[PDB]
RNA sequence: GGUUGGCUUAGAAGCAGCCAUCCUUUAAAGAAAGCGUAAUAGCUCACUAGUCGAGUCGGCCUGCGCGGAAGAUGUAACGG
RNA sequence: GUCUGAGAGGAUGAUCAGCCACACCGGGACUGAGACACGGCCCGGACUCCUACGGGAGGCAGCAGUGGGGAAUAUUGGACAAUG
């Protein structure tokens, strides 16, 4: 199998040295390789849809399964990786350092895990090697550990491990190195649940093209993103307009049947009595009671700075910017909370938006903002409203 | 060995029956066509009602001439006559059937829908 | 007071802005007078629900009486009303705007600066292979023609206009007589006399110019011209060049006097563009209307006839969408926008329907 | 340092433009000779002190030179 | 026959019944008591489809139904229990 990892955290308190830290120890059996810091530091860029990311992706799997694990060297990378969701992460390192732990960057960045949808953290303090003390590291315990529980996440039962990246580097069998980081693999390999599958998850497929065919009906095309869609399966019209039903009567590629359109491909799906111009792009198919479709919403918005194309001008209160929802733009209006009318470029809050017409979204769902084409921002869904 | 101002016969199904050389494309003096080459006609008889209206100057492709086209082992392949098939602007083909044999010389990307149509592919 | 520069000027309260519909021929004049009273009606209804009944039949007996003697007949494309305590103006424009009634503090001068922007100031170079003109024009009518009593022309070094053709040929003195096939360089070698000239003027007032004559006159002409980049049109289909009234040439150079307004609004995409590539162009209405307010729009892109609504207020400088214009809302933001762009020294481009996209109907290339 | 001189201007903050050239800590520092900014910001300069140590700096006139200086049969504008 | 009209007339020819003609379009016949044959043959054609490119297949104006056209007209049902 195949899991999403990455470590979280305040600068400078190790996470860089502790990912080293697991590839070199996971390179035991050879399941990982021994990993130079300075190569992962070197994290390259990628200006992936119109958005700069820093991000070093390091690999290594262990008897359980693979592990993608994911590092940026600043707090910006951080957030822009989380929330454009270039690979998202079932589980977070929070990398603690043993001294002055809580630090703000640590206190946004478990908020930010859990506006994105982290829903899993698993702690590990480092620097454990520059503290000889006990009752402090205890202290720091239960900070983190109420600092868990004021953001949903479980906080009282969440695994908390102790050790030293340079000592798991330097390569001593003392506690807090190798020992740390091994119980830190059996962790990652017992708490975290095996993440669900896209063709496991609830049918939907957005909708790209609609065609009609004499004698068949109405197809519609585009690439099915989870579940399976087989003749026989009750599908439902959600989006642009009122939810309405059909039934899928043939999936075909390539003017060829296919059995049946599973998740990742674009297949192309043939719908009941529903007419050519009954349905549109933007709208999605879906599991009847899956998903459904919503104007108001909050979502975690993270603002371009310049300096990834971004925007000049900051985001306030009434800008009505477009927003792009898999195959779709639509208008929504920007709408802030009390004391955030300025909200300055490079930030990251959380927001209210208000589209023209419902989109079929749910917790979790990733967009684009624009204007003129040009990405001013990104978000995430964070709560739906009706 | 088409030149300017010579009728091509239309074997596709685009509306055009008779079109005229107009251009010989592809350099700067540049005198014959042969098949595969592309060509600036101007259509001079038309179907009614069709895709193409008689006058319109468009491209079309070469696909048999009575000169005949050459062979590595040195044999000819002659027709019995010129005939084209009109193209789109980014010279592509408009055809949804072809009309009469093609040959072997417009194997290639731009020309493969003109040969899986064609009733036989020398 | 007629003018724009009286009503950007004049600031009363309220102060009434009426735009009707009228047509220039008759029977469609018909339901002119009619168009008249509808739309007195509902700005009468309106001043009596916004201030009072005593402010309304004041203001409506202000502008009745100004109304009561107009023929109706002589109707432009818009009847527009500018109307307030103690002062009523009646303007007809050639412009075609939809019917509204603005009731602000201003006067709703947004199509009377829309048509101030769009004015052409050019010469009409008449090029025949006898002789040669040149009128002076400002769109639909002629400024000069160029005379011998003209006084623009008083200290020139060529040859004033008119300008006849005397050459030698012409006239059969000198030599080289026809055999020798010299007519195509005699007339290039005129109409490059004509075009310094042309030049020699020019350099002084710097307008563009449209050149009219025949096909191989006017071409003749470009092969010779010292400054081909000045030239923005040519006609070739207009008549009677030299018996000819310099109205009547004017009104023939009317279609290639809105082929290049239409142009000039082409180059402006390429314009919007480079705002756009360079980070300074805003296009949502709330950060137009900021950036206009505060003095950093640089060229306002309004697209034709785009009016809207909203809930403004200038100390918070937040402009929320309106929902009914019935609330206490300005009646026209775009207006508004309008005004602040020009106070601020900025231009007003208000680009056609076909060039500019109807979703994105507004643009502001930002000073930073 | 008063000080973003006053005015004007969307902005005019030494440096768009118009009217003065003031005072203070001073060894010295212009209500600034340039670059830069939308305006600020920022980098210089004038000026002063320090280091090194002997001549140096800029105008005027005169003579002879340099560039400005691209054509058609062949060098081809000292006859060679 | 139907509507109308006092009638004479006028208009009309859905559903029911009789007769006729047609069965993607043109042509020829075969077999048979009976056809120049709605779900038969042959040839030709237009269109649609399959193909390994050499070749092949098909005809809802039967009943459901689809796309399309339209102002507008229905179920992709059950049974041979009854009359045939
Ligand atoms: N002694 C000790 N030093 C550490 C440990 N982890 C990190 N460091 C040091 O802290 C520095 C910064 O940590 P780093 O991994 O780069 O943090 P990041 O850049 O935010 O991911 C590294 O260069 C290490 O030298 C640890 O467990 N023990
Ligand atoms: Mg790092």
């Amino acid at each position: 199998p195949h899991v999403n990892v990455g470590t979280i955290g305040h600068v400078d308190h190790g996470k860089t040295t502790l990912t080293a830290a697991i590839a070199t120890v996971a390179a035991i059996t050879s399941g990982g390789e021994a990993k130079d810091y300075a190569s992962i530091d070197s994290a390259p860029e990628e200006k992936a849809r119109g958005i700069t990311i820093n991000t070093s992706h390091v690999e290594y799997d262990t008897p359980s399964r693979h592990y993608a694990h994911v590092d940026c060297p600043g707090h910006a990378d951080y957030v822009k990786n989380m929330i454009t969701g270039a690979a998202q992460m079932d589980g977070a390192i929070l990398v603690v350092s043993a001294t002055d732990g809580p630090m703000p960057q640590t206190r946004e960045h478990i908020l930010l895990s859990r506006q994105v949808g982290v829903p899993y953290i698993v702690v590990f303090m480092n620097k454990c090697d520059m503290v000889d003390d006990e009752e402090l590291l205890e202290l720091v315990e239960m900070e983190v550990r109420e600092l868990l529980s004021d953001y949903d996440f479980p906080g009282d039962d969440t695994p908390i491990v102790k050790g030293s990246a340079t000592e798991a580097l330097k390569g001593s069998q003392e506690k807090y190195g190798q020992p740390a980081v091994v119980e830190l693999l059996n962790i990652l390999d017992t708490y975290i649940p095996e993440p669900e599958r896209d063709i496991d998850k609830a049918f939907l497929m957005p909708i790209e093209d609609v065609f009609s065919i004499s004698g068949r009906g109405t197809v519609v095309t585009g690439r099915v993103e989870s579940g399976i869609v087989k003749v026989g399966d009750e599908i439902e019209i959600v989006g642009i307009r009122d939810t309405q039903k059909t039934t899928c009567t043939g999936v075909e590629m390539f003017r060829k049947l296919l059995d049946e359109g599973r998740a990742g491909e674009n297949c192309g799906v043939l719908l009941r009595g529903t007419k050519r111009e009954d349905v549109q792009r933007g709208q999605v198919l879906a599991k009847p009671g899956s998903i459904t479709p919503h104007t108001k919403f909050d979502a975690e918005v993270y603002v371009l700075s310049k300096e990834e194309g971004g925007r000049h001008t900051p985001f306030l209160n009434g800008y009505r910017p477009q927003f792009y929802f898999r195959t779709t733009d639509v208008t929504g209006a920007i709408q802030l909370q009390d004391g955030t009318e300025m909200v300055m470029p490079g930030d990251n809050v959380e927001m209210g938006v208000e589209l023209i017409h419902p989109i079929a979204m749910d917790k979790g769902l990733r967009f684009a903002i624009r204007e003129g084409g040009r990405t001013v921002g990104a978000g995430v869904v964070a709560n739906v409203n009706v | 060995m088409i030149q300017v101002e010579s009728m091509l016969e239309v074997a596709d199904n685009s509306g055009a029956r008779r079109v005229q050389c107009i251009k010989v494309l592809g350099g700067s003096h540049r005198r014959y066509a042969s098949v595969g080459d592309i060509i600036k006609v101007t259509v001079k008889e038309a179907i009614p009602r069709g895709r193409v209206k008689k006058g319109d100057v468009m491209n079309a492709v070469v696909v048999r001439t009575k000169k005949g086209v050459r062979r590595p082992d040195g044999s000819v392949l002659r027709f019995d006559d010129n005939a084209a098939v009109l193209l789109n602007q980014n010279k592509a083909p408009i055809a949804t059937r072809i009309f009469g044999p093609v040959t072997r010389e417009l194997r290639g990307d731009q020309f493969m829908k003109i040969v899986s149509l064609a009733p036989e592919v020398l | 007071k007629a003018t724009l520069k009286s009503l950007r000027e004049t600031k009363a309260n309220p102060a009434v802005s009426i735009f009707v519909k009228t047509h220039r021929e008759h029977p469609a004049n018909d339901q002119d007078p009619i168009a008249l009273k509808n739309q007195l009606k509902i700005v009468e209804e309106r001043l009596t629900n916004e201030f009072d009944k005593r402010t309304a039949t004041t203001i409506l007996d202000k502008i009745h009486a100004e109304t009561k003697e107009y023929n109706h007949k002589y109707n432009l494309d818009t009847l527009a009303i500018f109307a307030s305590v103690d002062d009523v103006q009646l303007i007809r424009m050639p412009l075609d705007t939809p019917e509204r009634v603005v009731i602000s503090n201003r006067f709703a001068t947004r199509d009377l600066v829309r048509d101030m922007a769009s004015a052409v100031h050019y010469y009409t170079v008449v090029l025949t292979r006898d002789k040669a003109r040149l009128i002076e024009a400002a769109n639909d009518r002629v400024v000069a023609e160029f005379d011998t009593d003209n006084a623009k022309q008083n200290n020139m070094e060529g040859i004033p206009f008119p300008i006849d053709n005397n050459g030698l040929y012409t006239t059969g003195d000198g030599g080289s007589d026809r055999s020798a096939n010299n007519e195509n360089s005699y007339l290039k070698e005129f109409f490059n006399q004509v075009d310094k000239s042309v030049q020699e003027l020019w350099g002084e007032h710097k307008m563009p110019l449209v050149i009219v004559g025949d096909v191989r006159n006017i071409s003749y002409y470009k092969e010779v011209c010292d400054r081909p980049e000045n030239i923005i049109a040519t006609v070739s289909n207009l008549t009677e060049l030299e018996d000819g009234n310099a109205q009547r040439i004017i009104d023939g150079v009317q279609d290639a006097v809105e082929g290049y307004r239409t142009s000039l609004h082409e180059a402006a995409l390429g314009e919007i563009d480079k705002a756009r590539g360079a980070n300074a162009l805003s296009t949502d209405l709330q950060d137009v209307y900021r950036a206009a307010f505060q003095g950093a729009g640089e060229t306002l892109y309004v697209r034709r006839g785009y009016i809207q609504a909203a809930k403004v207020d200038e100390d918070a400088q937040t402009l929320t969408m309106a929902d009914a214009a019935a609330d206490g809302v300005t009646d026209d933001a775009v207006g508004l926008i309008i005004e602040h762009v020009i106070n601020n020294g900025g231009k007003a481009v208000f680009m056609p329907q076909e060039m500019m996209s109807a979703d994105q109907p507004i643009a502001l290339v930002t000073r930073y």
